[PDB]
């Protein structure tokens, strides 16, 4: 699991810096950290397994895992020492071990008292955390560990004091260059007593915070209320520069279905607590204590009842005549992903919700919105194109990579109009992708199979899909002029047809 | 930087003692007496001078009572409960002990020997006593951050 | 801005084949034009910008040919690649043969650099409503490419000829359709090309197409510095971050995680592997996520891995706060990855009911409840018709009112019911809601309103499926409930009195400090404001 990156240098047992790191020795800093972070440690870091074991060269997982919740300060308080001193395996080796045996996503609290001292001359090893610019010879190596990790700041030497020998840059450019996570936590100058807990104090009040937000559709009469607040979440920046507010234009619209929903990108934990209340909107009473009050019916979200048979999802009204696509897990009642979300705004319409800003046909339409094999229909609304796993995938980073991506996208995208289950699902995903991307493999294997299937299959469709091939050769032959009047392109192929009389 | 004093009662008379002092933005009432002899509408001080049809607690931060005489504390229950002053009222311990019985006697007089259409009652007298803060001799209390 | 034609005068080969990963008909040639080769690398170029915003618009390209136009689409429906591809390939579809057409630059050299930010009539919005912008434009583009041909000046001949032809007809200098008349500009470009072969190509060679544009080049190896160093600074400084995960569990696959998790936290890469299951509790709601924009956008685990992932759920195999190792998902427009919990969120052993309603929801049979398809038909549309007519109104305020009157609250569950719980509940919205309404349903509902109060202990013919013996007050409660029939929003089911007679019941140091003191003061007395000569009349009403 996650391992705290402790320095394996002999100086780690003794104080830090050339003459003084900050305030008293390491014991005082450890005691201050234990006293200030005890409330946070007992409530937020109860499941973080860290062991204060000895190491010769780098942090390694040898001792059995233990539930250390208030022994973090003990790691730097009267810790054991070993007869080894490896300066090159203190940060680089520990970071590599964390990246490999613990991954870039694991709860790790790298908080300890370490010297972090460079050489007494031209021996500064700044490649441990600043491999991006300094020591470019190792730029192609695993360094500088570009992955999420705990902040390690070494504010031992003062920038003003170390500037006499022109060595201030080496000592100061350590914390700030460590992946640049959010902001540079580096203090240059004199040290005070309160600076010991300054590093640990960055998350004193950053565990939980109250909020006010309610998820509902239109007005309703059994709307769910959410008393506890969730973690911060925002999809865009302009719409959420400050805390969220409620407008006076609530509306409910859109179909809810899981047949053609799939896993969409969700970044909002707008959970609805399951409880039933009157029009006033009180709490109504909201080891598990929910069972006692859960005997009465509850609303929660619209997908609570359908989360088992079909695995439906909960939709949040993003606005009038403008909505989005949500998603939910196949789980029935364990989690169910009971939290709505809306795709982040952008110059293109929705990340996966398609064009939800245009209202057209409602019930009467040429194509049935119900669908047969999760084809393109407005029930539920979704993007016109499919996912990159199926077709319409534009990934060209290398010629071989582009060819492989084209082949994968155009593997089953070449389907003739013989089966109604996928007549309007990927009809235009074969020729356009093969021609625009210039994929020889698709034009050789997929295109020939598609042409053979189309020839074998019936071609008694409407004249737009059948009679258009008679004059196509004439149009191609008579394209020598190349003028703008010889080519027409205003809209692509659409499923709807005109209602003109045949004369 | 001015001390503005407006005695709206007992200015050039004896009775209905009620003096307003604005010293540093702290508006204090120095007494809340009542007049004797007047039949109606002049027994109590004119509290329309302090922006009537509003909350008196915002304007006044402290009300002080010198002693338990009716010309120094008689209008206290009417003032407080009726006009809606929920702020502190300062008065010594014997003043706190002996004030409500004088008010009760005058209330008995008003309900029996005269009319009582526009007078207060015993329950409303007891309601006023809740806001009272007893102050001992030479006890420099801190009613506000800077006012003592 | 401008791209040269597909003249076959200069050609080169890089031995580019199809990289097979697993281990009779004719084969089409892999011949491609220099402009096509340069454009083909633009997909990797957009990967760097995708980190800033993955759901934003993409970038197209236009060249000088027979179809010399800067036609592009910016509409919401046209934002996808299905519609914009036909306008960027207007110069000719992919057909391997000798094409004599489009070789001459005299086909047209006006409205040339208008294919990166110009708007079209496909949308009804304005420029400001879309994205606007000034000099610094997010939709703006430049010319940067690393291809192989005979020389860099071979493609410059067509551009020079086009520029000369444009200059030869400069009479209509003050006339344009919608865009500005571009005169000159300077273009900064970078160097990047796919790996696979040694550096047997130009290292510091720059191509110029017009006197206005004159780029400069330098020796910088791609991949080692272009992707490993530039992307790191381009991601962290663009309100995003990148993580390291295993590519093939046991081409690099890169996950996405925000820096908020790192802030709140305090030689083969090893990661766990698991397969999805139909019945498994391992997926939760992602409170935060990041957009994955890896250079290897066409790696092996991109299509086959996602084939068995249509359920939408993820599977995590925790050792013995669970942390995920890798995730794969295709959202159609961008690839996104989600990280595990980092803040004080109850993810392990959450408030799951795990009993009662939620799984057995079948009270609303689909046999005759499908009449709601008309009253609540407001859904998004992707392709409109030429014109529409019928019983409808503008979609600004009528749609919300119609939905509110039709589907504001349509809950149906058998967990608990005491208002419509009657044996004659057939008159509910499943069949009552119809365009041609009849008074028979209203009369039946009114009769059932009294019937429910009359009888509530017996079971209906349909399968139904504070001490004890409290059912005595149930009849009184039902009678009280029936009294409120003409309440809430039930106008059709309202009943005043029908059969209540039979068995139903009835109811300057001294300046600054003085200013500071006077600034923090309190409201004035009304009488003092209204006073005259520092005196005011008391008891004015008398
Ligand atoms: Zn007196």
């Amino acid at each position: 699991p996650t391992v705290v990156v402790m320095d394996v240098s002999l100086s780690m047992t003794r104080p830090v810096s050339i003459e003084g790191s900050e305030e008293y020795q390491r014991k005082h800093l450890a005691a201050h950290g234990l006293t200030m972070l005890f409330e946070h440690m007992a409530t937020n870091y109860k499941l973080e397994f860290t062991a204060l074991v000895v190491f010769s060269s780098l942090w390694e997982l040898m001792v059995p895992f233990t539930r250390d919740y208030n022994t973090l300060q003990e790691a730097l308080s009267n810790m054991d020492d070993y007869d080894k001193t490896c300066l090159e395996s203190a940060l680089v080796g520990v970071c590599n071990i964390v990246q490999q045996e613990w991954g870039g996503a694991i709860p790790c609290q790298v908080v300890l008292v370490t010297d972090g001292c460079l050489g007494i001359g031209r021996g500064s090893l700044r490649h441990s955390l600043a491999t991006q610019n300094q020591r470019s010879e190792s730029n192609r190596f695993p360094l500088p560990f570009p992955f999420p990790s705990k902040l390690y700041i070494m504010c031992m030497a003062n920038l003003e004091e170390l500037q006499s020998t022109d060595s201030l840059e080496c000592l100061e450019r350590l914390i700030d260059l460590n992946n640049g996570e959010g902001q540079i936590f580096t203090i240059d100058g004199p040290l005070c007593l309160k600076n010991v807990q300054s590093m640990f104090g960055k998350l004193i009040d950053l565990a939980y915070t109250p909020f006010h937000a309610v998820l509902k559709c239109g007005h309703l009469t059994a709307d769910v209320q959410v008393f506890p607040r969730p973690e911060p979440f925002v999809v865009d920046e302009e719409i959420d520069p400050i805390p969220k507010v409620i407008n006076t234009d609530l509306e409910i619209v859109g179909f809810i279905d899981i047949a053609d929903i799939s896993s969409p990108p969700v970044l909002s934990r707008h959970l609805v607590l399951p409880i039933a209340l009157n029009k006033e909107g009180d709490e109504v009473g909201t080891n598990s204590a929910n069972q006692i009050a859960g005997k009465i019916p509850n609303f929660c979200v619209l997908l609570h009842g359908s989360l088992k048979v079909e695995g439906m999802v909960a939709i949040v009204q993003l606005g009038p005549e403008w909505h989005g696509m949500l998603y939910s897990q196949a789980d029935s009642k364990k989690k169910s992903n009971l939290m709505m979300s809306l795709f982040e705004p952008g110059p293109e319409p929705l990340p996966w919700l398609g064009k939800m800003a245009q209202l057209g046909p409602i019930s009467d339409a040429k194509e049935n919105p119900y669908g047969e094999d999760d084809n393109k229909s407005p029930f539920p609304l979704q993007p016109k194109n499919k996912r990159s796993y199926a077709q319409n995938v534009t990934v060209w980073i290398k010629p071989s990579g582009l060819q492989t991506d084209v082949q994968k996208i155009l593997r089953n995208a070449r389907k003739l109009p013989e089966k109604t289950q996928t007549f309007y699902k990927e009809l235009n995903r074969l020729r356009k992708a093969a021609l625009a991307f210039g994929f020889l493999d698709l034009l050789k294997g997929v295109a020939d199979m598609l042409e053979r299937e189309c020839t074998l299959l019936p071609e008694t469709a409407h004249p737009d899909a059948a009679f258009q091939l008679t004059h196509a050769a004439q149009q191609l032959k008579l394209a020598s002029t190349g003028t703008s009047e010889y080519a027409a392109y205003d809209q692509n192929i659409t499923p709807l047809h005109t209602d003109f009389s045949g004369s | 930087p001015e001390i503005r004093v407006t005695p709206l009662g007992a200015g050039q008379d004896v009775g209905r003692s009620c003096i307003l002092v604005s010293i540093a933005g702290k508006n204090v009432m120095l007494d809340c007496g009542m007049h004797m002899g007047f039949n109606d509408d002049r027994r109590f001080p004119d509290f329309s001078y302090i922006t009537q049809n509003g909350r008196l607690t915002d304007f006044l931060d402290c009300v002080i009572i010198s002693h338990f005489h009716l010309d120094h504390c008689g209008a206290l229950p009417y003032f407080s409960e009726m006009v809606g002053y929920d702020g502190p009222i300062y008065m010594t311990h014997p003043t706190q002990a002996i004030c409500p019985i004088l008010l009760e006697d005058y209330r008995k007089i008003a309900v029996d020997k005269k009319g009582e259409a526009n007078f207060f009652t015993s329950q409303m007298i007891k309601d006023c006593m809740k806001k009272v803060v007893a102050v001992h001799l030479h006890q420099t209390v801190q009613v506000d951050d800077e006012l003592e | 801005v401008f791209v040269v034609d597909h003249c076959p005068y200069m050609a080169e080969s890089c031995r580019q084949h199809v990289e097979f990963d697993m281990l009779i008909i004719p084969l089409a040639p892999i011949s491609k034009s220099l402009w096509t080769c340069s454009v083909e690398s633009s997909m990797e170029y957009c990967r760097i910008m995708y980190d800033i915003f993955p759901f934003k618009k993409l970038v197209n390209f236009i060249v000088s040919d027979s179809g010399a136009h800067v036609l592009n689409s910016w509409t919401q429906e046209d934002q996808n690649l299905q519609e914009l591809m036909a306008a960027l390939a207007a110069v000719g579809p992919p057909n391997p043969r000798a094409d004599p057409e489009c070789c001459s630059i005299l086909h047209g050299l006006v409205a040339a650099v208008e294919t990166l930010c110009k708007i079209t009539e496909y949308q009804h919005e304005a420029r400001t409503l879309l994205m606007e912008n000034a000099e610094r434009v997010g939709n703006r583009g430049r010319i940067i490419c690393i291809t192989n041909a005979k020389s860099d000046s071979h493609v410059r001949m067509l551009e020079d000829c086009v520029q000369e032809t444009i200059h030869e007809h400069n009479k209509l200098a003050a006339n344009s359709d919608h865009l500005m008349q571009i005169q000159k500009c300077e273009l900064v470009l970078i160097h990047t090309y796919p790996v696979g072969e040694d550096s047997l190509v130009s290292d510091r060679s720059k191509k110029e197409l017009s006197p206005v544009l004159t780029s400069e080049v330098h020796s910088v190896r791609a991949g080692r510095h272009l992707a490993t160093k530039l992307n790191i600074l381009v991601q962290q400084h663009f309100d995003l971050a990148s993580t390291t995960i295993t590519n093939i569990p046991m081409y690099d696959v890169e996950l996405l995680h925000h820096k908020d998790a790192h802030v709140d936290f305090l030689e083969t890469i090893t990661l766990k592997w698991c397969t999805p299951r139909t019945n498994n509790i391992e997926l939760h709601y992602c409170t935060g996520a990041y957009r994955i924009s890896p250079v290897d956008v066409n790696s092996r685990p991109s299509s086959c891995l996602t084939n068995f992932l249509l359920n939408g759920r993820s599977v995590l195999l925790e050792q013995p706060s669970k942390v995920i190792s890798h995730m794969l998902s295709s959202h159609g427009g961008e690839i996104f990855l989600h990280v595990l919990s980092s803040s004080r969120s109850i993810l392990e052993d959450p408030p799951s009911i795990s009993e009662g309603c939620g799984g057995r929801v079948t009270d609303y049979r689909i046999t005759d409840f499908g009449e709601f398809m008309r009253e609540n038909r407001l859904t998004p549309f992707l392709d409109p018709r030429y014109k529409i007519d019928g019983s409808l109104e503008v979609p600004l305020e009528r749609a919300k009112d119609q939905l509110e009157k039709h589907t504001r609250y349509w809950p149906m569950i058998i967990s608990q019911t005491t208002i419509f719980n009657m044996q004659a509940v057939v008159p509910l919205a499943s069949v009552i809601v119809k365009e041609s309404l009849t008074e028979e349903d209203v009369l039946n509902c009114q009769k059932t309103i009294y019937n429910l109060v009359d009888m509530e202990r017996k079971n209906d013919p349909l399968p139904i499926s504070p001490k004890r013996d409290e059912q005595y007050r149930i009849m009184w409660n039902e009678l009280e409930t029936l009294v409120r029939a003409h309440i809430n929003n039930s106008e059709k089911h309202q009943r005043v009195l029908e059969c209540l007679m039979a068995c139903r019941s009835k109811p300057s140091l001294w300046s600054n400090r003085i200013n500071t003191a006077n600034s923090r003061k309190h409201q004035e007395f009304a009488g003092r404001l209204n006073s005259v000569n520092n005196r005011a009349e008391l008891y004015q009403h008398l």
